[PDB]
């Protein structure tokens, strides 16, 4: 519960700034390095590397799969905090300082999210005959969950956001697309890189989803005095029930955020 | 060939029934209307009928090459929502119609853009029938190594971070020409040649294809604009800018001596056609 | 012994945590946010039990009869959105908090309750399991005559066209709180009877008993109205008074009403001398809840 | 109106006069049977009866789904023009005219769509085998089309609509969530107890769906003049497509309906 969670955190990161490699252009790849790393970490990522050794498999089999997630966390997360002309997205007052121009955020944003499928395509092992079915799944899983539907929702809802004047109702509903529906994607896709059979996944998936609401929903409690003892504790339940099926300590060290 | 025209007319309108299919109106409707503000607008279809042409070239058929077809589209329509931003060319119009920040405001039109890319690939992925999932994800490869750091974003930060020293060489002005604009043609003639089951000799020669027209096409166009900051013309002169758009399109033209002339027919005349073109 | 205050307590935590389940956050957010916020907020989930009491009763489980359960709450529920707007008793609190409408507009209340009402179709159809699809139909006939023009909307029409009827008679008044208020009870004690394989007789006879119970809930709601505050109603009370109402605190005064509910629940209660008293005893209880409940 | 289609109109207001009869207390029953004829007829009832003989069925097994459909429009049509005090609905220009107060439409509404589910629960014949499992389907499909994913999703949106400002794309995505879905329902529900299979239920289904649509852009389009034929033809293109694979007398009449 406390020196495991932080290796993945550095293998992942050890793996993120071994694919990034600031070269020429520097224009390109400074902001390009600085962005993927600036960007906070999510526990998407870790939830799946965690879930693929839950099942089974080998840490590396899920590595391009986080670093993907990453990726794509890392390109939202530089996009909702765009200066903006024209005042449509709230005014976020935890302003986060900017090392390059709104423009160069922009288009480094669009170019972390393809990194993360060329690692993915790029992952695989010739020599591995599951290799392209359960990457090209996780393809899916991610490209649906930072689309339209998933995280995109997310952070196109929060902007409705009244600091004072939104019920709890909404505001989970926001966390659960804006964070939920990644670390869902996260479990789901470590699960199936590890072997993972239908019903794991799914247990998975569902557990990730409970788990990043849960989350979210604290990023935003030190913000909307509301945060009903309620809301945490529904979630809780729906998510360690979920796990019911997988004992141990793995098995029941997922349960380590619920904390 | 005869009709080149309506060949590209076909082309576009079996693309536009299948982007109108694929990305409908749903919630959130802001950004799903933004969605289709920009990629349902109309234009020629360039990329996707490349990724068909080359689909179809190596005996593979459009059914196949359609979801990839439609993601290159997508992929271009978000890489110009983005670009007209403030921040960026801070366009209010293209094509005679206000922009898409202007229509819908910038946060949509930067969620709308971060959808259309990650969709693309969703697409591809989920959509793609008729070609073996390691192709599928081969594909996917080539689709993000074209849009990427090594290619379309980096011409589209190269670009912007030049409009300040006016001093730009040759080599300069061809990087960004090549990324922004060849990287995006490459990627849907390799997509639509492996998904069509191509060898890899095949889609050597297409990639090089792409290459030379997708430079040939800003050759041309500063040609045109002088015959009507950096350009060929005040590089080499309109002569040689002139001489180098004719072996650009000689040399696309060599790469596809050895596929079936009938097959080939609508790639050789795209060549011409972006070669001599009028405007 | 019978702890009464245990099994409600279960049933009813049992009953809103599937509420919880059923309804929801989804697209469009104000539609679903308005459903759950009058839908989850707090009742005392009378007719979810006795639904529930109903089909234990007689031999079936929980389980089976959830679904139709959270179904009448749902239509229960929805018909107090309703009922509070402007243009029928125009109340500014139900259930402890401002009304539907004043927290979301008289446009998304009118549309939240009446999504509630078609969920209610939706959910017993496709979410009843361990029941013959021509069983489910039958209650969904039940349910379907119980809250329309021979049931809840009739006496609730009735309710309003003679609201200002200064010649009230027992009649008029049977005719109203029957409908508006016995007929959807008397549709959950059915719904709960038959989702539990009861037999005819069974039915006929719960029927019965609901309908005693039905009419009772109606006179002691007329009695707390003007003997209770809103604050402990947790809606508005006293604006039957002040209006031409048609209730029995009325035409026969407080006390007379007592008596009343008395005699309704002690033939209520015998209604349920039909089956053994150990089983008879959560109907008896929900029974005697109904008539000495404080709100 | 083309004879075929004005004739099963026809049959199906004679089955709702038969079964709404005037009655103590006319208090109930007046406004009830006033508003469900006041109601504009609609095209997702008809196609019931139409679907279901497309694929051999007798319409007399889909007339009590055919009225429940066109109760629950009727239902919604009357809710949608309710007069509201504090002008909760941007005042739509319509002002249609009202026999009865608000009150008593409200409630009447409340009232006729179960009156919906009662005949669906009531024609259960029992010289009928396949009678329960298709008629609970069909309550299924009836519920759900008036349901908070369905019509009330298109009335809900469409207060957005400011006939200046908003594009044909959004006030098309309101006539099919207010309108198709409904049409879509009505067929796949005659489809359904016809005894069509799966694949046809689809088809006729999705055919619903856009005839729906493109109606309800016709209503709309005396109203938004911007209507471009373009959409139109799509529309009916993607209609009639789905009824390529039907041949016979009815297939081109179900074909006359966009046609
Ligand atoms: C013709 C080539 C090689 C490139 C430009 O395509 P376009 O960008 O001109 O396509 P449109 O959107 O203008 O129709
Ligand atoms: C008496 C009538 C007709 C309606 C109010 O019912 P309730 O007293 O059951 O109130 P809730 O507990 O459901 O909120
Ligand atoms: C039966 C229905 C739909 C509403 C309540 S009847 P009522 O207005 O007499 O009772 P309430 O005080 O509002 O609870
Ligand atoms: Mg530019
Ligand atoms: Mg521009
Ligand atoms: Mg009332
Ligand atoms: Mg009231």
């Amino acid at each position: 519960m406390q020196p495991y969670w932080a290796a993945i955190e550095a293998d992942i990161e050890r793996y993120l700034k071994k694919s990034i490699t600031i070269r020429p252009p520097e224009t390109v790849f400074g902001p390009m390095h600085h962005l993927t790393f600036a960007a906070p970490a999510t526990a998407a990522s870790t939830l799946c590397l965690a879930a693929c050794e839950l099942v089974g498999g080998d840490r590396s089999q899920a590595m391009a799969a986080a670093a993907a997630i990453h990726l794509v966390h890392a390109a939202a997360y530089v996009h909702e905090h765009l200066p903006l002309t024209d005042g449509s997205r709230p005014v976020s007052k935890p302003a986060i300082q900017h090392k390059y121009g709104p423009n160069v955020e922009l288009l480094t944003g669009d170019g972390i999210v393809p990194f993360g499928f060329e690692l993915l395509a790029g992952s695989v092992d010739p020599a591995r005959t599951d290799d392209p079915d359960r990457i090209l799944r996780v393809i899916i899983e991610i490209s649906r969950a930072g689309g339209p539907e998933g995280m995109i929702s997310g952070l196109h809802r929060e902007e409705e956001i009244v600091d004072g004047n939104t019920s709890l109702d909404f505001i989970e509903y926001v966390c659960k697309k804006k964070y939920g529906e990644m670390h869902a994607c996260g479990a789901a896709c470590g699960a199936i890189l590890g072997g993972a059979a239908e019903e794991e996944i799914q247990k998975l998936r569902n557990f990730g989803l409970y788990q990043g609401t849960l989350r979210g929903m604290m990023e935003m409690k030190n913000s909307h005095q509301l945060i009903d003892e309620n809301i945490i504790g529904k979630l809780k339940e729906l998510a360690l029930e979920e796990l019911g099926g997988f004992h141990g300590k793995n098995a029941e060290l997922m349960s380590s955020l619920v904390a | 060939m005869f009709d080149f025209d309506g060949y590209m007319l076909r082309k576009a309108k079996s693309v536009n029934k299948a982007l109108e299919a694929a990305v409908q109106m749903k919630e959130p409707l802001k950004i799903h209307e933004s969605m289709r503000y920009s990629l349902l607008a109309g234009g020629k279809r360039v990329r996707p009928m490349l990724c068909i042409a080359a689909c179809e070239l190596v005996g593979g058929d459009e059914s196949t090459a359609m979801p990839a077809a439609c993601a290159v589209e997508m992929i271009h329509t978000m890489s110009l929502m983005h670009d007209d931003l403030p921040c960026m060319d801070n366009d209010d119009l293209r094509r005679g119609k206000p922009t898409n920040h202007m229509a819908f405001g910038e946060s949509v039109a930067v969620l709308a853009g971060d959808a259309l890319l990650s969709f693309a690939f969703e697409h591809v992925a989920a959509a793609t029938k008729g070609a073996p999932p390691e192709r599928i994800v081969r594909v996917l490869g080539e689709l993000a190594v074209s849009i990427g750091s090594e290619g379309l974003v980096a011409g589209q930060v190269v670009d912007v971070c030049s409009e300040g020293m006016a001093e730009v060489g040759l080599d300069h002005l061809e990087f960004i020409h090549h990324h922004k604009t060849a990287a995006l043609l490459q990627g849907s003639v390799v997509l639509g040649a492996i998904l069509g089951g191509g060898k890899e000799e095949e889609v050597a020669k297409l990639r090089k294809f792409a290459n030379c027209i997708g430079l040939l096409f800003q050759v041309v166009d500063d040609i045109l604009d002088v015959t009507k900051k950096t350009t060929y013309p005040k590089l080499i002169g309109v002569e040689k800018s002139k001489e180098f758009a004719d072996r650009l399109n000689r040399e696309a033209q060599e790469q596809l001596l050895h596929f079936h002339p009938h097959r080939a027919a609508p790639l050789i005349a795209l060549a011409n056609y972006i070669a001599y073109r009028d405007n």
